[PDB]
DNA sequence: TCGCCCCCCTTCGGTGCTTTGCACCGAAGGGGGGC
C-alpha cells in the first residue's frame, strides 16, 4: 500500500532537464521477473505508463536478493542522480550493537518494500520515465514513471527515513519506555515490559504503520533471541557478529588484499589485537586490481595471527549506564594500536584498532594521543560520553611531554597500565648547553637548477669536514648536516644550525619518518646521551656559523 | 512587521557543514530547547530536501548553570551579503575599552520577535544527532532571526536602540556596545555599584524581551632582553637571534658589535666579557623595546589576525596585528583554574580572553592562528567555549627559534 | 551496468610559506559492513 504520508519536493539543479538514456539488453529470466514486478507495480499504483510526450528515459535492471528466491529491482539512475538536487543526509551513522543496554522483550520488524509505500512529488515523477525491453526487437519497450521513491535514484533513501520517523514519532512520543533502533527500513523495539504487554505494543506499533501504508510481513518479524540485526546476533546478554570468513588464495591479487584488509578491519570491532599494516603495505605503489602481488613474509605472518586470533570464539557485552566506560590501550609495533573498552574486566563492549600515520615525522606519544582522541569520539557517538582510560605511559613520561613540546596537547583522566611495551620519549634535548661536549657548528646548501649540495661542520675543538651531495634539496642538505655532527661526535655534543625546518622536526622529538634520512637521525639521537641544538641566522657573520657557512662554499 | 530582503553574496551557495557528535547531556538541552523554540514558531521541522546545514552544540556556564544553545553560523555569516554595504552596520564606541568595568550581557533572545525573510530560512537548517544514531538526525530552520547570525543584530539594529535609548538618556557616561548577541556595557562606578545598574539595564530590556572585565589591566607585554651579570656565548648568540628578529618590528637595532664578540669557532658555554661597545649596544637595544613602535595604527577596513605561543607554566603570550610585525597590541594571558594541567582548557579560554579585548577594543574578533593540532582542538574545545559568538581560526605548526616574547 | 550511510588504507592534488620543496589536508580511488 501507498503512503497517504504527503510528498516532499523536490527538484532539479537549476539549469538542468531530465535524463535521455537508450535501453540495454537483459536476459529472459529479468525481464519476467521485472514484468511481474512491474505490471503487479502498475496494479498497486507504484507506477503509470507514459508515452511519447515524456522525453526523457533511464536505463533498468534487475538483481537477485539475498532471499534465495526474490529479485530486486533497480533502474540505473546515473545521470538523473547528477542532475538532481543536492539533500543533506539525515543518516548520520551506524547504531552500535555495544550501545545497547539489555531488555527484557526484544523485537525486529522490517518494514516490506518501504520505499515503494512513499510517495515521490508529482512534479519530479516525469524525470524518472524507463522503459521495459522484453528481449531484443519483439516489441519496442513499454514506457512507465515511478509515482513513489525508486531504488537507485539519490533521494530516495533520504526521503524514506525521514518519512519514517515522521510515521514513528507519535509512537515514540506515546511511549517513552520503548526503545526503537530505526535503521532504513529495520526497527529494533526493545522494552521492560513482560512479553504480554510488549506483544501488546508491538501489534500497536504494527496498526499504526499499517494506517500509514507500511507493511510488517511476519517472514521479517524476528520475535525470538539470537536476533539478527545490523550484521550482529543479539542474544540476551550478549552478541556476536555474524561469521567472517576470510579469502584464502594460493595467488593473491590486489584486489583479494584489499578484500581482505576490508574483512580484518570489519572483525576489529570485536576480536582484539587484529593487525592490517604488513597485508596493506602490499598494496603501495601497485598500478591494478588485477596485478598478482606475492605475500612478504612479515604479511604472511601477520596474516596468521590474524587467522589464530579469528578462530578463538569471541563476543561483546550491551551497556550498562550505572558503571563507569573503561578504555585500554596497547602498543603493537610500527605505529599500531590496539584497545578494548569494556565496564567490568574481562567483558568487553567493544575492541578497535588506531594505524594511522598522520604526518611525515612523529613519535609514539602523539600517535597514542591520536588514538585517544579516536576512542574519545568513538564513545560519544555509542554511549554520548567518554570513557575512563588505562594508558601504558607513564606519568612522568607525559609531563616530560607537555612541558617541552610546544603545542597545547592533553588527555583525559587516565591510570597507568604496566603492560609492555610501554609509551616512551626516545630521547630527550637538554634545555641549556652541556659543558665539557663539543660544539659543532653545521651548514648545508645546495643549488636549486643543480641537483648539487654540501654538507659539512667546523667545530671548537677544530675539527672539520664536507661531504659532497647530489641529487638533493636544500632542506635535505642541512638535515644532512646535522646528521655528520651527530655521526662524528661523542655521547654528548652540542648543535648550532641555520635551519628552522630542521630544528623544527628535531625538537618535536620524532621516533619514525616516513623520509629513510630522518629516520638515520632519530637512531643517532636515541644513541647520544646529551644533546643541545641551537639555532642562529643565517648570513649574519655569527662565529662559528660564519666559518661553516663559508666553508660549505 | 514585514521582514527584509536578504541576499547571500554573489555567487555563493548556503553552508553545508556536517554536525559533529555530541555527549548525552548536550542531545538532551537541545532537544528540550528546540522542542519549546519549535512550539513558539521560531523553528520549524523541515527534512533532507532542504540541502544546508550548520553544526549546532550546547554550552553551560557555571554562573548560570541552564544550557545555552549555540550553533556555528561562522560559514553562513562568511556568506551573507555585507550590512555595511546596504546600511546596517554598528558602529563602535572608542570610549568603552576607556571604563574600568565591562559587563557581557546575552540580549540573543530579543530578536526571536522579529521574522526573516521566508526565502533566507533555508540557509539556516541545523540537525541535531542521536546517541548510538538510533534514529536519523533530526532538522530545523529558522522563522525568525537566529541567535549568531551577523545579519541578525543589524537588522534589529533600529529595535535595540530604542528599547536603550532612555537608558543611555539616563547615563551619559555608561557607554553599551553591541556586538553580534551581546551588549558590552562598562562604566567607572565602584565594583557593586556597577553591577547594581547593570541590573537595572536588566529590567528595562525585560519590560519588552557574565563576570566584570577590567580593561584598565589588560598588561601589554614588550619583548624583554635577559639581564645577568655574566654572558656565555650561547647567551649571546640567543640574545642576536632575538634582536635579528626584532629588526623587522623596530628601527634602528644593530648586532655588528654584539655579533663579533662571537668572532671564531668558540664553545658554546665559554663566557665572553661583554665589550663597552657591546654594552652600549644592548642597552640602547634594551630601550628601544622598552617603549614600542611609531607608524602602527588600526585600518577598520582589514582583518584581525591573533597569534598565540605556549611558555609554559600556565603562561599564554599573544600578538595581534594586521600586517605582519605591525602589531597593535602584544600579551600574556595566565593561568586560571589552579591545577594548571590542562592545555587545551587554557588555550580556549586564552582565546575567549583575547577575542573578548579586541571585541571591546576594536568592535570585531581577529581571525586566530593556533599552535594546537586540528583534531586535538575538535576533541575538546566546546567543553570549554563560554561565549555566544565563536572566531574564525586557523592551525598552525610553528617551532620556536627565539622566544621573542619570553 | 543502482541508491544513501559509517569505518580503514592509499593516492593525488590544491594551498601557503617572508618556499623553489615541503608539510598539511580534503577528496577520491579501493576495500569492509548496514538497509
Ligand atoms: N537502491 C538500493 N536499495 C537497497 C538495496 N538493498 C537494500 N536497499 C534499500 C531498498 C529497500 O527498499 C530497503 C530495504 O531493503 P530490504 O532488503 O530490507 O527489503 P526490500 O524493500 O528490498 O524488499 P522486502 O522488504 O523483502 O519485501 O533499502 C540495494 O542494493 N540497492
Ligand atoms: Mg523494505
Amino acid at each position: 500500500p501507498i503512503s497517504p504520508i504527503e510528498t516532499v519536493p523536490v527538484k532539479l539543479k537549476p539549469g538542468m532537464d531530465g535524463p535521455k538514456v537508450k535501453q540495454w539488453p537483459l536476459t529472459e529470466e529479468k525481464i519476467k521477473a521485472l514484468v511481474e514486478i512491474c505490471t503487479e507495480m502498475e496494479k498497486e499504483g507504484k507506477i503509470s505508463k507514459i508515452g511519447p510526450e515524456n522525453p526523457y528515459n533511464t536505463p533498468v535492471f534487475a538483481i537477485k536478493k539475498k532471499d534465495s528466491t526474490k529479485w530486486r529491482k533497480l533502474v540505473d539512475f546515473r545521470e538523473l542522480n547528477k542532475r538532481t538536487q543536492d539533500f543533506w543526509e539525515v543518516q548520520l551513522g551506524i547504531p552500535h550493537p555495544a550501545g545497547l543496554k539489555q531488555k527484557k522483550s526484544v523485537t525486529v520488524l522490517d518494514v516490506s518494500a518501504a520505499f515503494y509505500s512513499v510517495p515521490l512529488d508529482k512534479d519530479f515523477r516525469k524525470y524518472t520515465a524507463f522503459t521495459i525491453p522484453s528481449i531484443n526487437n519483439e516489441t519496442p519497450g513499454i514506457r512507465y514513471q515511478y509515482n513513489v521513491l525508486p531504488m537507485g535514484w539519490k533521494g530516495s533513501p533520504a526521503l524514506l527515513q525521514s518519512s519514517m520517523t515522521k510515521i514513528l514519532e507519535p509512537f515514540r512520543k506515546q511511549n517513552p519506555d520503548i526503545v526503537i533502533y530505526q535503521y532504513m527500513d529495520d526497527l529494533y523495539v526493545g522494552s521492560d515490559l513482560e512479553i504480554g504487554q510488549h506483544r501488546t505494543k508491538i501489534e500497536e506499533l504494527r496498526q499504526h504503520l499499517l494506517r500509514w501504508g507500511f507493511t510488517t510481513p511476519d517472514k521479517k518479524h524476528q520475535k525470538e533471541p539470537p536476533f539478527l540485526w545490523m550484521g550482529y546476533e543479539l542474544h540476551p546478554d550478549k552478541w556476536t557478529v555474524q561469521p567472517i570468513v576470510l579469502p584464502e588464495k594460493d595467488s593473491w591479487t590486489v584486489n583479494d588484499i584489499q578484500k581482505l584488509v576490508g574483512k580484518l578491519n570489519w572483525a576489529s570491532q570485536i576480536y582484539a589485537g587484529i593487525k592490517v599494516r604488513q597485508l596493506s603495505k602490499l598494496l603501495r605503489g601497485t598500478k591494478a586490481l588485477t596485478e598478482v602481488v606475492p605475500l612478504t613474509e612479515e604479511a604472511e605472518l601477520e596474516l596468521a595471527e590474524n587467522r589464530e586470533i579469528l578462530k578463538e570464539p569471541v563476543h561483546g557485552v550491551y551497556y550498562d549506564p550505572s558503571k563507569d566506560l573503561i578504555a585500554e590501550i596497547q602498543k603493537q609495533g610500527q605505529g599500531q594500536w590496539t584497545y578494548q573498552i569494556y565496564q567490568e574486566p574481562f567483558k568487553n563492549l567493544k575492541t578497535g584498532k588506531y594505524a594511522r600515520m598522520k604526518g611525515a615525522h612523529t613519535n609514539d606519544v602523539k600517535q597514542l594521543t591520536e588514538a585517544v582522541q579516536k576512542i574519545a569520539t568513538e564513545s560519544i557517538v555509542i554511549w554520548g560520553k567518554t570513557p575512563k582510560f588505562k594508558l601504558p605511559i607513564q606519568k612522568e613520561t607525559w609531563e616530560a611531554w607537555w612541558t617541552e613540546y610546544w603545542q597545547a596537547t592533553w588527555i583525559p583522566e587516565w591510570e597507568f597500565v604496566n603492560t609492555p611495551p610501554l609509551v616512551k620519549l626516545w630521547y630527550q634535548l637538554e634545555k641549556e648547553p652541556i659543558i665539557g661536549a663539543e660544539t659543532f657548528y653545521v651548514d648545508g646548501a645546495a643549488n636549486r637548477e643543480t641537483k648539487l649540495g654540501k654538507a659539512g661542520y667546523v667545530t671548537d675543538r677544530g675539527r672539520q669536514k664536507v661531504v659532497p651531495l647530489t641529487d638533493t634539496t636544500n632542506q635535505k642538505t642541512e638535515l644532512q648536516a646535522i646528521h655528520l655532527a651527530l655521526q662524528d661526535s661523542g655521547l654528548e655534543v652540542n648543535i648550532v644550525t641555520d635551519s628552522q625546518y630542521a630544528l623544527g622536526i628535531i625538537q618535536a622529538q620524532p621516533d619514525k619518518s616516513e623520509s629513510e634520512l630522518v629516520s638515520q637521525i632519530i637512531e643517532q639521537l636515541i644513541k647520544k646521551e646529551k644533546v643541545y641544538l641551537a639555532w642562529v641566522p643565517a648570513h649574519k657573520g655569527i662565529g662559528g656559523n660564519e666559518q661553516v657557512d663559508k666553508l660549505v662554499s | 512587521i514585514e521582514t527584509v530582503p536578504v541576499k547571500l553574496k554573489p555567487g555563493m551557495d548556503g553552508p553545508k557543514v556536517k554536525q559533529w557528535p555530541l555527549t548525552e547531556e548536550k542531545i538532551k538541552a537541545l532537544v528540550e530547547i528546540c522542542t519549546e523554540m519549535e512550539k513558539e514558531g521560531k523553528i520549524s521541522k523541515i527534512g533532507p530536501e532542504n540541502p544546508y546545514n550548520t553544526p549546532v552544540f550546547a554550552i553551560k556556564k557555571k554562573d548560570s548553570t541552564k544550557w545555552r544553545k549555540l550553533v556555528d553560523f561562522r560559514e553562513l555569516n562568511k556568506r551573507t551579503q555585507d550590512f555595511w554595504e546596504v546600511q546596517l552596520g554598528i558602529p563602535h564606541p572608542a570610549g568603552l575599552k576607556q571604563k574600568k568595568s565591562v559587563t557581557v550581557l546575552d540580549v540573543g533572545d530579543a530578536y526571536f520577535s522579529v521574522p526573516l525573510d521566508k526565502d533566507f530560512r533555508k540557509y539556516t537548517a541545523f540537525t541535531i544527532p542521536s546517541i548510538n544514531n538510533e534514529t536519523p538526525g533530526i532538522r530545523y530552520q529558522y522563522n525568525v532571526l537566529p541567535q549568531g547570525w551577523k545579519g541578525s543584530p543589524a537588522i534589529f539594529q533600529s529595535s535595540m536602540t530604542k528599547i536603550l535609548e532612555p537608558f543611555r538618556k539616563q547615563n551619559p557616561d555608561i557607554v553599551i556596545y553591541q556586538y553580534m548577541d551581546d551588549l558590552y556595557v562598562g562604566s567607572d562606578l565602584e565594583i557593586g555599584q556597577h553591577r547594581t545598574k547593570i541590573e537595572e539595564l536588566r529590567q528595562h530590556l525585560l519590560r519588552w524581551g557574565g563576570y566584570e572585565l577590567h580593561p584598565d589591566k589588560w598588561t601589554v607585554q614588550p619583548i624583554v632582553l635577559p639581564e645577568k651579570d655574566s654572558w656565555t656565548v650561547n647567551d649571546i648568540q640567543k640574545l642576536v637571534g632575538k634582536l635579528n628578529w626584532a629588526s623587522q618590528i623596530y628601527a634602528g637595532i644593530k648586532v655588528r658589535q654584539l655579533s663579533k664578540l662571537l668572532r671564531g669557532t668558540k664553545a658554546l658555554t665559554e663566557v665572553v666579557p661583554l665589550t663597552e661597545e657591546a654594552e652600549l649596544e644592548l642597552a640602547e637595544n634594551r630601550e628601544i623595546l622598552k617603549e614600542p613602535v611609531h607608524g602602527v595604527y588600526y585600518d577598520p577596513s582589514k582583518d584581525l589576525i591573533a597569534e598565540i605561543q605556549k611558555q609554559g607554566q600556565g603562561q599564554w603570550t599573544y600578538q595581534i596585528y594586521q600586517e605582519p610585525f605591525k602589531n597593535l597590541k602584544t600579551g600574556k594571558y595566565a593561568r586560571m583554574k589552579g591545577a594548571h594541567t590542562n592545555d587545551v582548557k587554557q588555550l580556549t579560554e586564552a582565546v575567549q580572553k583575547i577575542a573578548t579585548e579586541s571585541i571591546v577594543i576594536w568592535g570585531k574578533t581577529p581571525k586566530f592562528k593556533l599552535p594546537i593540532q586540528k583534531e586535538t582542538w575538535e576533541a575538546w574545545w566546546t567543553e570549554y567555549w563560554q561565549a555566544t559568538w565563536i572566531p574564525e581560526w586557523e592551525f598552525v605548526n610553528t617551532p620556536p627559534l627565539v622566544k621573542l616574547w619570553y
